[PDB]
C-alpha cells in the first residue's frame, strides 16, 4: 500500500466509528404510528407533545423513555405502496370520534384495512374513543339510529358506548394480537401514562412468547 | 365532464396517426445489435483473471 | 353530447387495435428459433459492503464504474469504493423516509427524496471539505418515487400524485409538467440521447414522453397489475417492464406493441427491479423471494440464479463497462458479482 | 479559507520556543496538517505531520527527539514545540492542509508563515536552475532516483509555484491532474524517473520558482527549484 | 444380556450430533446472532464434551467391573473431565432461567447492552466455578483419587469433599430454578384457555426432567460418606446413566419447541 492509500483507510475507520455511535442512541427509542380520520383528535392526543404536506413527527419524554409519534394523513395517495416503511413499529394508535355520526362507517372501514394488513399480523393496537362529554349530550336528541339502523337496546349512554366498542373489536381475527381501549375527554390530561402501561404489557407478552409459555 | 371528454379524444387521434413497421423487421434489428456486440460483454463471455479488477 | 364523445372514444380505440394486428406477421420466438442457446451463467460474489443499519431502498452507479451511492431508512447516504471496500462520504438526512437516489454523470452532485415530497441536491466537490445541501425542490403533492439527471442543471422526477416534472436547479422552478396517468407513478427510465423517457404507473400502463415538447406519444398496456420497474434497451428502440403479476415483458417502439413475455409457473412473488447487459442479451430481475434471476432476452429462457440475500432484493445495477453487477436488499447489505 | 501562524522572534541557542497556527473558514478536524520550512537562501524542507484524528505522527530525522507536534480541535489550533535550538533551525515555517480520499488534491492550501532566528531517501534532481524567457512555450524537467509509479497505476509527483513574496501554490497533483483555479495553459506529463512541466502562451504572473515533490513514501523530499526571469 | 449395551450405543452416538447440529446452525444462520443465543451455545459445547470425552471412555469401565488397567496418568484426566463437564451443564440451565426471569419482571431496563453484559458474565462464571470443584482434589489432596490396589479409580470419598462438592454443584442451583419458575407462573396468571394449559405444560416438563435426572444420584453421594450404607453396584450404575441422559433432553426443550429454530432445521 502507498502512503496515500494508508491515509484513506484511516478516514474510513473514523467514519465507521461515528455510524456505530449513532446507532446506539437511536436503538433506545419507542416508535408509534398514529392513524385516524380527519378532525378526530390526532393532533392533540398528548398535552406535553412537541413538534420536531408529507409526514408530521412529534416527540415527548416520559419517565426515562423517549417516544416518537408519526402522523401520516397528508398522504392522499395509495397506502399499499408506502405502508411497509412502518413495519418495525412497536404499536399503532387509532383515534375515533364518537360525536361524528358521519365519520363512522369510514373509521370502521379503515380500521379493518390496517388490522388485517400483511405487514401488521402481530402488531397491537391502542384504541382511543374521544369526545365522551359531547356523546352523552347528543344521544338524547339522536338515538343512535342514524349511525346504526340495526340497533335495538336501551338509549342509555353506557349501553351506547359498549355497543360502539364491540363493533370495533369484531374486526380482529388473530391469536397474537390485543387491543387496549380507553375513553377520554377533551379536559383529560392523563394519556402519557396510558401509553406507558400499554407498551409495558406489550414487551412482557413478547418476552413470554420467546420463552414459549404464551 | 365535457372538457375532460374533449381532452381524451384529441390525444387518441394523435396516437392513432403514426407510422408502424412489421414485427418481423423489428425482431431482425434486435438480432443485429446483439450479434455485433457479443465480443465486448464480460457477463456473456467472462474476461481472463488478469483483466478483472474484482 | 357526452354520449357522442363517449362513443367516439370507442371508435378510435378499435382503429389502433386493428392497425397493430396488420403489422404483426411473425413473432420474435419464431424468428429467433435457429440460434444457439446462451448456456449456463454462473456468477460469484466478490465484494460485500457493510455499514448500513436498516433496510436499503435504492442505489446508483457512477459513470467511472468505481463509485456508488446507497440510501437507507437509517437516515444515511454513503458513497463507497468498490475496488478497496472503502467509505468516502457519509451524508446525514433531515428526513429518514427516503425512497430514491441518483448520481450525476459529471460526478459532482447526488440527490435523494421520499415521503417528505421534496427532492434534495447535494454538493460533493467543494471547498471547506464537507458535503452541503445546495437546493431543495418543492411543488409535488405526493411522495417522490424516482429521479434522474440530464446534466448539472436539469433533473426529472416522478411522484405519487400521478405527475412527472422537469426542474431547473438554479431557478428552483418547474419548466414542464407531464400529465395523463391515472395512477401513482413508480418508475422512470431515461434514453441514452436524453431526448425521450418512459414511465410506469399503478394503472398497468406505460407512456413515452418527449422532453422538449412535453407531450405523450405512445401508450402501452399489457400487464394485469401495477408496474414496479422499467428500463431501456441499449439500442434505444425497446424497453422492459416488471409488475406485481410475476411477469416481465418487452415492448418495441417502432412496431408499437409487445414482443416477448418472461414467465415461469413456479414464481408467484412480484418484481422489484430490472436491468440489461451491455450487449442487450441478458435481462436481470429482482424478486420478493430473496432471489435474482438471469433471463435470455431472445429465447425467453432462464439462464441463471443469484442467491445470496436473506431478505427482499430491492435494487439492481450494471456498470457502464459491463464488468460487474451490484444488488441491494432489505437485510442491510449489498454485494458485487462478476 | 485562512491560516494564520504566530510565534517567531530571536532566540539564543539551546532555548525553547512554541509556534501556533489558527484556522478559520473550513472543517478543521477533517484535514491533516504539515510543517514545512524554508531557509533564507535555500529551498523547501518537510518537518512534521499529524493525521486527522491524531493517530499518526511523523518526524524528519534532523528534528527527531527535539520537536513535538500537536493539535486542539475544539479551538482550531495547531502547535509545534521546539527544544535545544541550533543555528540550523533559522528559517520560515509554513502550515499546509491536506485531505486523503479517492480523487482528492492534497497540499492545496498554504498559509503565510513566521520567521525564526537562532543565533535510503529518494533524491529529486532539477538540473536546470535559471531560464530566461511572453507568448512563448517553456518546459521544465525533473528526475528521481526511484520510480514513482505504484502497482495501482498511480504516479506521485507534485508541481508548485512560488512567486516572490508569496507562499507556494499547488499547480499539478498526481502526475497530470490540473488543480482548481489554475488556467488551462499548464500541462504536465512524463514517465517513470522522467517528468516535464509545459507552459503554453506564457504571460504575466508566471515568473517564480518551480519545485518537485514526491509523495511515494516518508520522508517527503523536494527538488532544488528552477527560476524563470524577465 | 448384550442388547442393552446396543441401546447405550445409540444414546452416546446421537447426543454428539443433536448438539453439533445446533452449533452449526447458530454459526451458519445469521438470524441466530442475537443476545439470548449465546447461552444456548454454551450449553451445547458442554453437552458435546460429555458426548465424546466422558461417556465413551466410561463405557469401558462397565464390563470390567471396577478394574482400570489403563494408566495412572489417565484416571486423573478422566475423573476431572467427568466432573467438569457435568457441572457446566447444570449451571447453564440456571443461567437460562435467570435470563428469562429478569426479562419478565424488569422489561424496561433489562434490554439492549446491559442484557448482553450480564449474559456474558454468567458464561464466564459457569466455567470458572466448575474448574475449581474438579481440580481441587488433584492440586491439594483432600483424599485419594487412585490406588494401585484392585485397580480402582473413583472420586474422593472424604467427608469434607462430599459436603462441599454436592452443595456447590446441585443443591445451591436447584433452589434458584424452583424459585424462578414459580414466580414466572404467577406472572403469567396475574397478567392474564390455551394459555393456561400451555403455562402448566411447559413449566412442568422443564422442572420434572431436571429433577428426575439428577436427584437420585446426588442423594446417595451425600449419605454414603456420612452413613455406612453400601449401595449395590447395580444401583450405582443405573443412577449414573440418568445424569448423562440429561445432556440429551437439553436440545429437546430449549431448541426443539421453538418456531425460529424449526425453519433453520428444515433448510439443512
Ligand atoms: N457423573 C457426574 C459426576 C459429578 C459431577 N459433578 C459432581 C460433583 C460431586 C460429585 C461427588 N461428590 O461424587 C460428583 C460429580
Amino acid at each position: 500500500l502507498s502512503a496515500e492509500d494508508k491515509a484513506a483507510v484511516e478516514r474510513s475507520k473514523m467514519i465507521e466509528k461515528n455510524l456505530k455511535e449513532d446507532g446506539i442512541s437511536a436503538a433506545k427509542d419507542v416508535k408509534l404510528l398514529l392513524l385516524g380520520a380527519d378532525n378526530s383528535g390526532k393532533s392533540t392526543i398528548v398535552k406535553q407533545m412537541k413538534i420536531i404536506t408529507g409526514i408530521v413527527e412529534t416527540h415527548f419524554t416520559f419517565k426515562n423513555l423517549h417516544f416518537r409519534l408519526f402522523d401520516v394523513g397528508g398522504q392522499r395517495s395509495e397506502r399499499k405502496k408506502w405502508i411497509h416503511c412502518f413495519e418495525d413499529v412497536t404499536a399503532i394508535i387509532f383515534c375515533v370520534d364518537l360525536s361524528d355520526y358521519n365519520r363512522m362507517h369510514e373509521s370502521l372501514m379503515l380500521f379493518d384495512s390496517i388490522c388485517n394488513n400483511k405487514f401488521f399480523i402481530d402488531t397491537s393496537i391502542i384504541l382511543f374513543l374521544n369526545k365522551k362529554d359531547l356523546f352523552g349530550e347528543k344521544i338524547k336528541k339522536s338515538p343512535l339510529t342514524i349511525c346504526f339502523p340495526e340497533y335495538t337496546g336501551p338509549n342509555t349512554y353506557e349501553d351506547a358506548a359498549a355497543y360502539i366498542q364491540a363493533q370495533f373489536e369484531s374486526k380482529n381475527r388473530s391469536p397474537n394480537k390485543e387491543i387496549y381501549c380507553h375513553m377520554t375527554c377533551a379536559t383529560d390530561t392523563n394519556n402519557a401514562q396510558v401509553i406507558f402501561d400499554a407498551v409495558t404489557d406489550i414487551i412482557i407478552a413478547n418476552n413470554l412468547r420467546g420463552c414459549g409459555l404464551y | 365532464s365535457i372538457a375532460q371528454a374533449r381532452k381524451l379524444v384529441e390525444q387518441l387521434k394523435m396516437e392513432a396517426n403514426i407510422d408502424r413497421i412489421k414485427v418481423s423487421k423489428a425482431a431482425a434489428d434486435l438480432m443485429a445489435y446483439c450479434e455485433a456486440h457479443a465480443k465486448e460483454d464480460p457477463l456473456l463471455t467472462p474476461v481472463p483473471a488478469s483483466e478483472n479488477p474484482f | 353530447e357526452l354520449d357522442q364523445l363517449r362513443q367516439e372514444a370507442e371508435q378510435l380505440k378499435n382503429q389502433i387495435r386493428d392497425a397493430r394486428k396488420a403489422c404483426a406477421d411473425a413473432t420474435l420466438s419464431q424468428i429467433t428459433n435457429n440460434i444457439d442457446p446462451v448456456g449456463r451463467i454462473q456468477m460469484r460474489t466478490r465484494r460485500t459492503l457493510r455499514g448500513h443499519l436498516a433496510k436499503i431502498y435504492a442505489m446508483h452507479w457512477g459513470t467511472d464504474s468505481r463509485l456508488l451511492v446507497s440510501a437507507s431508512q437509517d437516515g444515511k447516504l454513503i458513497i463507497w469504493d468498490s475496488y478497496t471496500t472503502n467509505k468516502v462520504h457519509a451524508i446525514p438526512l433531515r428526513s429518514s423516509w427516503v425512497m430514491t437516489c441518483a448520481y450525476a454523470p459529471s460526478g459532482n452532485y447526488v440527490a435523494c427524496g421520499g415521503l417528505d415530497n421534496i427532492c434534495s441536491i447535494y454538493n460533493l466537490k467543494t471547498r471547506e471539505g464537507n458535503v452541503r445541501v445546495s437546493r431543495e425542490l418543492a411543488g409535488h403533492t405526493g411522495y417522490l418515487s424516482c429521479c434522474r439527471f440530464l446534466d448539472d442543471n436539469q433533473i426529472v422526477t416522478s411522484s405519487g400524485d400521478t405527475t412527472c416534472a422537469l426542474w431547473d436547479i438554479e431557478t428552483g422552478q418547474q419548466t414542464t409538467t407531464f400529465t395523463g396517468h391515472t395512477g401513482d407513478v413508480m418508475s422512470l427510465s431515461l434514453a441514452p440521447d436524453t431526448r425521450l423517457f418512459v414511465s410506469g404507473a399503478c394503472d398497468a400502463s406505460a407512456k413515452l414522453w418527449d422532453v422538449r415538447e412535453g407531450m405523450c406519444r405512445q401508450t402501452f398496456t399489457g400487464h394485469e397489475s401495477d408496474i414496479n420497474a422499467i428500463c431501456f434497451f441499449p439500442n434505444g428502440n425497446a424497453f422492459a417492464t416488471g409488475s406485481d403479476d410475476a411477469t416481465c415483458r418487452l415492448f418495441d417502439l417502432r412496431a408499437d406493441q409487445e414482443l416477448m413475455t418472461y414467465s415461469h409457473d413456479n414464481i408467484i412473488c412480484g418484481i422489484t427491479s430490472v436491468s440489461f447487459s451491455k450487449s442487450g442479451r441478458l435481462l436481470l430481475a429482482g424478486y420478493d423471494d430473496f432471489n435474482c434471476n438471469v433471463w435470455d432476452a431472445l429465447k425467453a429462457d432462464r439462464a441463471g440464479v443469484l442467491a445470496g440475500h436473506d431478505n427482499r432484493v430491492s435494487c439492481l445495477g450494471v456498470t457502464d463497462d459491463g464488468m460487474a453487477v451490484a444488488t441491494g436488499s432489505w437485510d442491510s447489505f449489498l454485494k458485487i458479482w462478476n | 479559507v485562512q491560516l494564520v501562524e504566530s510565534g517567531g522572534g530571536l532566540v539564543q541557542p539551546g532555548g525553547s520556543r512554541k509556534l501556533s497556527c489558527s484556522a478559520s473558514g473550513f472543517a478543521f478536524s477533517s484535514f491533516g496538517m504539515h510543517w514545512v520550512r524554508q531557509a533564507p537562501e535555500k529551498g523547501l524542507e518537510w518537518v512534521a505531520y499529524i493525521s486527522s484524528g491524531s493517530g499518526t505522527i511523523y518526524y524528519a530525522d534532523t528534528v527527531k527527539g527535539r520537536f513535538t507536534i500537536s493539535r486542539d480541535d475544539p479551538k482550531n489550533t495547531l502547535f509545534l514545540q521546539m527544544t535545544s535550538l541550533r543555528s540550523e533551525d533559522t528559517a520560515m515555517y509554513y502550515c499546509v492542509r491536506s485531505i486523503y480520499y479517492y480523487g482528492s488534491s492534497p497540499f492545496d492550501f498554504w498559509g503565510q508563515g513566521t520567521t525564526l532566528t537562532v543565533s535510503s531517501d529518494i533524491v529529486m534532481t532539477q538540473a536546470t536552475s535559471s531560464v530566461p524567457v511572453p507568448g512563448e512555450s517553456v518546459s521544465i524537467s525533473c528526475r528521481s532516483s526511484k520510480s514513482l509509479l505504484h502497482s495501482n497505476g498511480n504516479t506521485y509527483l507534485y508541481w508548485f509555484l512560488q512567486r516572490p513574496g508569496q507562499s507556494p501554490q499547488l499547480l499539478i497533483y498526481r502526475m497530470s491532474n490540473l488543480a482548481s483555479g489554475v488556467p488551462d495553459r499548464f500541462s504536465g506529463s512524463g514517465s517513470g524517473t522522467a517528468f516535464t512541466l509545459t507552459i503554453s502562451r506564457l504571460e504575466a504572473e508566471d515568473v517564480g520558482v518551480y519545485y518537485c515533490m514526491q509523495h511515494l513514501e516518508y520522508p517527503l523530499t523536494f527538488g532544488a527549484g528552477t527560476k524563470l526571469e524577465l | 444380556g448384550v442388547l442393552i449395551l446396543t441401546l447405550l450405543g445409540f444414546l452416546v452416538a446421537a447426543t454428539f450430533a443433536w448438539n453439533l447440529l445446533v452449533l452449526a446452525t447458530i454459526l451458519r444462520v445469521r438470524t441466530f446472532h442475537r443476545v439470548p443465543h449465546n447461552l444456548v451455545a454454551s450449553m451445547a459445547v458442554s453437552d458435546v464434551l460429555v458426548a465424546a470425552l466422558v461417556m465413551p471412555l466410561s463405557l469401558v469401565h462397565e464390563l470390567s467391573g471396577r478394574r482400570w488397567q489403563l494408566g495412572r496418568r489417565l484416571c486423573q484426566l478422566w475423573i476431572a473431565c467427568d466432573v467438569l463437564c457435568c457441572t457446566a451443564s447444570i449451571w447453564n440451565v440456571t443461567a437460562i432461567a435467570l435470563d428469562r426471569y429478569w426479562s419478565i419482571t424488569r422489561p424496561m431496563e433489562y434490554t439492549l447492552r446491559t442484557r448482553k453484559c450480564v449474559s456474558n458474565v454468567m458464561i464466564a462464571l459457569t466455567w470458572a466455578l466448575s474448574a475449581v470443584i474438579s481440580l481441587a482434589p488433584l492440586l491439594f489432596g483432600w483424599g485419594e483419587t487412585y490406588s494401585e490396589g484392585s485397580e480402582e479409580c473413583q472420586v474422593s470419598r472424604e467427608p469434607s469433599y462430599a459436603v462441599f462438592s454436592t452443595v456447590g454443584a446441585f443443591y445451591l442451583p436447584l433452589c434458584v430454578v424452583l424459585f424462578v419458575y414459580w414466580k414466572i407462573y404467577k406472572a403469567a396468571k396475574f397478567r392474564v384457555e390455551q394459555k393456561e394449559q400451555r403455562a402448566a405444560l411447559m413449566v412442568g416438563i422443564l422442572i420434572g426432567v431436571f429433577v428426575l435426572c439428577w436427584i437420585p444420584f446426588f442423594l446417595t453421594e451425600l449419605i454414603s460418606p456420612l452413613c455406612s450404607c453400601d449401595i449395590p453396584a447395580i444401583w450405582k450404575s443405573i443412577f449414573l446413566w440418568l445424569g448423562y441422559s440429561n445432556s440429551f433432553f437439553n436440545p429437546l426443550i430449549y431448541t426443539a419447541f421453538n418456531k425460529n429454530y424449526n425453519s433453520a432445521f428444515k433448510n439443512f
